[PDB]
């Protein structure tokens, strides 16, 4: 009918491949979990 | 492990096919504990804290 | 909260492999809670800490 369409999208390319593209890079969320943890 | 392996391809071919609960779930919270935090405030100061 | 929570998971899991791979009933969940097996029971064995 159509809803589902709004978050069915959401979650491939803008989730799971940009979720992808988050260990494609790692690196700096070594910093980053460190001003947000000491930053706690 | 028991399953065929993904070092990268496994914990996106996982996180696929069932991020619903782990969205409604996380979300039946939220507002079923937002009655909490505001729409009182009268008879529990602690309900706000809590 | 967390009673509304865990309930959801083995629910949802019928809407998984009926839905997805076609097969109706009873063998829809069954292999289902594999994948949430420990993570169902010795979940709050240790979450149970605090």
């Amino acid at each position: 009918f159509g809803w589902f369409n709004r978050m069915f999208e959401k979650s491939t390319h803008h989730y799971t491949d940009s979720v992808g593209g988050i260990l494609r890079s790692t690196g700096r969320y070594l910093v980053l979990y460190l001003i947000i943890v000491v930053g706690m | 492990d028991k399953e065929g392996k993904g070092l990268i391809e496994a914990t996106l071919d996982a996180v696929r096919m069932r991020l619903r609960p782990i969205l409604m779930t996380s979300l039946a919270f939220i507002l079923g504990v937002m009655p909490l935090v505001i729409s009182t405030g009268a008879g529990s100061g602690a309900q706000n804290a809590v | 909260g967390l009673l509304v929570a865990d309930a959801i998971v083995v629910v949802e899991n019928v809407e998984r492999v009926m839905a997805e791979e076609g097969l109706p009933p009873k063998e829809a969940t069954r292999k289902s809670m594999g994948q949430i097996q420990g993570a169902l029971v010795g979940i709050a064995m240790v979450l149970s800490a605090v």
